[PDB]
Parts: C-alpha cells; structure tokens; sequence
C-alpha cells in the first residue's frame, strides 16, 4: 500500500451516517441513514426517476417517498439499503472509489457475528475494498476523548450503550444496552406536545418536533425544582416558529422530554436510567479499575448533546458511587462526532497499518477473519 | 490484539503531550522575555543614575 493513500472512516449511525478521510479533524459528510422509494409510479416524470434515494435527497422528498431505516437500535436489519447507503457515501458524498482506499467501519457493542461477516463480505466483494477494519463505537469515542481507560456512555439516535473500557478493552461482561435514544425521545416529545395542545401526526411534523427537541430541550439538574419553577413561572418557556409561520410555545416539555433518559418510567419502560446504567456497568467490573472508570467517564453520541446533561450525570454518579471515588464526567464539545474522530485517529496511526484486514486474508479465511482481526 | 492497539494509541497521548509542550514553550517565552528584559532595563536605568 502507498503511504500517501488515506483510509476512509464511515460511522454507521442509526440516525446519521458520518464519513470522511483518516487524519481530517471532522467528517466531510454527515447525512441521515435512510433510503426512500417512490410511493407511486409516474410521480417523478421528468425529474430523473430513480429506483431509490438516500440521505438528504430522500429526506427532502419525504412527501412522495417511503423511507426505511436499515439500522434499528444500532443493528443492521436491511442489507440492501445498507449497501445503497454505502454506495452513496462512497460515490456521491466522498466522490471516491472504495477499491482505492481502506474503509474503517464502526459497529455498536455486542454486534451479531453474522452482521460482521456480512459487512466484511459486502466490503470485499461488492466494493472490492483493498482492506478494512471494524471498531466499536464506544472504543473510538474513548480514543477520541483523550484516554485509553474509562467508561463511555454512548447515546445515539437508535440505542444507548454503556461500554466500560480498560486499556482499550470493551468488557463484554460489563456492557449494558438500553433501547432508549433520540428516536424514542422525539416520540415522547410529540406525545407531550399533543398533551399541551400541539398535535403532530405526520412524518414531516415528526422532523419538526425532532428539530424542536435538538434546539430547545435540555437536561435539568433537579427535575422537581425545575417542574416547580415551570409551574410557578413562565421564564422557562421558549417560542418556536413552524414552517408555516405559526409560532408555538414550548414549556416544561423542554426538560420533561430528556428526563426519560434518567427516568425511563415516563416511557413505560422497566429499565434503569443512563446514570444507574453506567453505575451498574462500572459495578460489574473489577474493583481495581472502578476508580479509573469513574475518573474517566466519557459522554458520546448525538443524544448526549443536551445542555446540562454532564452536570446531571456528575450529580447522579456522585450520589450513587462511593464517597471515596472521584467522579469526573467528560463531555467534549464535539462529542457528537467522537466516534468518527476516533476512527480517523486510529486509521491515521502507522502502528495500526498492521491491523487492517487485507483482501488476501479475506480470500484465504473468508468473512470470519473479522472475528480474528477485529475485537 | 487489543493490548497492542491500546499501546499503539498510547502514542497519540504522548503526541498530545508534545503539543502541550508548545503551550509550555509559549508560556516560558512570554515569561522569560518579560522578566529578563524588565530586569535588564531596570538595572541599566539604576546604574546609569
């Protein structure tokens, strides 16, 4: 391999796909991970009828396209749409040939072996990539945060995970999964807004509510005190202008929505909050490393972008953890891209050049080589 | 495999320290210039009296 060929990093997110070149400070492309198909034949006469659309092209045509999500809770459920998304990322977004650059892919923790083998087969047979590698999202997030040991609370758009890492070791016995992410939060926001008198039923109204969530919602340090303040004062209300010019008022729903992350009971889910989840994950590890896990608690994912979430996590983990442990929450400003940042970092290291799965290794061992090279 | 990768990425933090060395050098310069130049000017102005 020529030392001048930069490797490609592709963050496979449930809600947003991020792609770029190794060494760059930020991903060159960030688009939704969706695939749209025309609802009726003949609706696109003259607009270059395509059998399918991907990314923003399908997002802008949601009114006339049936959108599907090939990634559900961080697991690939439709491989044809995933191949379409990869072809898009390679040819339209990055505008490069995948057979000329190594491709580093990200996967959620505890990814089924069949999915890894299928990704390897797709990359080596469909795109003819010279080499590739698969890394865990939380591991890349930690490697981007500034540490090799610690616990990462990665909360994306489809699923949230607490991956305890010691010297880069995502401990499978201590990894906990929670089916609560930005999607369920957007659904709950729609629900509570319908309770307030603002009914959102269509998929475009769902995107409007998602934008409202990303713009106005925040994590309160004290839920009861914040509710009391909202009930006794309107200083916590904020106005939002709808696409049709109508201005609506968002009240306590700003912090009631993200509160589900700490109290899933609001969603009817019998699961522990993200703080309790992280505490239990740290407790499943050896006592010798719990100190470092507490001192290196990192936040990642788009769902972790709520203002004040870091302070709430600090408070909760300090109240739950022993008094002798020093709790430190790490929330980088660009934590939404920590996965891709760590991927690019790992791909830009010379010592990592020996970790790529070459086409020869794949042809000799098959897709199973991922289980021998990717951990 | 994962210990090898961890030790390989441990070099990135030595590189971050090499970067922080830039800030250390900046501070060293900003302080040494100030102190030495001020002391030189002061002692020269005191001897010329």
């Amino acid at each position: 391999m020529d030392d001048d060929i930069a490797a490609l990093v592709v963050d496979n997110g449930s809600g947003m796909c991020k792609a770029g070149f190794a060494g760059d400070d930020a991903p060159r492309a960030v688009f939704p991970s969706i695939v749209g198909r025309p609802r009726h034949q003949g609706v696109m006469v003259g607009m270059g009828q395509k059998d399918s659309y991907v990314g923003d092209e399908a997002q802008s045509k949601r009114g006339i396209l049936t959108l599907k999500y090939p990634i559900e809770h961080g697991i690939v459920t439709n491989w044809d749409d995933m191949e379409k998304i990869w072809h898009h990322t390679f040819y339209n977004e990055l505008r490069v040939a995948p057979e000329e650059h190594p491709v580093l892919l990200t996967e959620a923790p505890l990814n089924p072996k069949a999915n890894r083998e299928k990704m390897t087969q797709i990359m080596f047979e469909t795109f003819n990539t010279p080499a590739m590698y698969v890394a865990i999202q939380a591991v890349l997030s930690l490697y981007a945060s500034g540490r090799t040991t610690g616990i990462v609370m990665d909360s994306g758009d489809g699923v949230t995970h607490t991956v305890p890492i010691y010297e880069g070791y995502a401990l499978p016995h201590a990894i906990l999964r929670l089916d609560l992410a930005g999607r369920d939060l957007t659904d709950y926001l729609m629900k509570i807004l319908t309770e307030r008198g603002y009914s959102f039923t269509t998929t475009a109204e769902r995107e409007i509510v998602r934008d409202i969530k990303e713009k106005l919602c925040y994590v309160a340090l004290d839920f009861e005190q914040e509710m009391a303040t909202a009930a006794s004062s309107s200083s916590l209300e904020k106005s939002y202008e709808l696409p049709d010019g109508q201005v609506i008022t968002i009240g306590n729903e700003r912090f009631r929505c993200p509160e589900a992350l700490f109290q899933p009971s609001f969603l009817g889910m019998e699961s522990c909050g993200i703080h309790e989840t992280t505490f239990n994950s740290i407790m499943k590890c050896d006592v010798d490393i719990r100190k470092d896990l507490y001192a290196n608690t990192v936040l990642s994912g788009g769902t972790t972008m709520y203002p004040g979430i870091a302070d709430r996590m600090q408070k909760e983990i300090t109240a739950l953890a022993p008094s002798t442990m020093k709790i430190k929450i790490i929330a980088p400003p660009e934590r939404k891209y920590s996965v891709w940042i760590g991927g690019s970092i790992l791909a830009s290291l010379s010592t990592f050049q020996q970790m790529w799965i070459s086409k020869q290794e794949y042809d000799e061992s098959g897709p199973s080589i991922v289980h021998r090279k990717c951990f | 495999i994962a210990s090898t990768m961890a030790k390989d990425v441990r070099q990135f933090w030595s590189n971050v320290e090499k970067v922080v060395q830039f800030k250390q050098q900046s501070r060293l310069e900003e302080k040494r210039k100030k102190a030495l130049d001020l002391h030189l000017d002061f002692i020269v102005g005191q001897t010329e009296k």
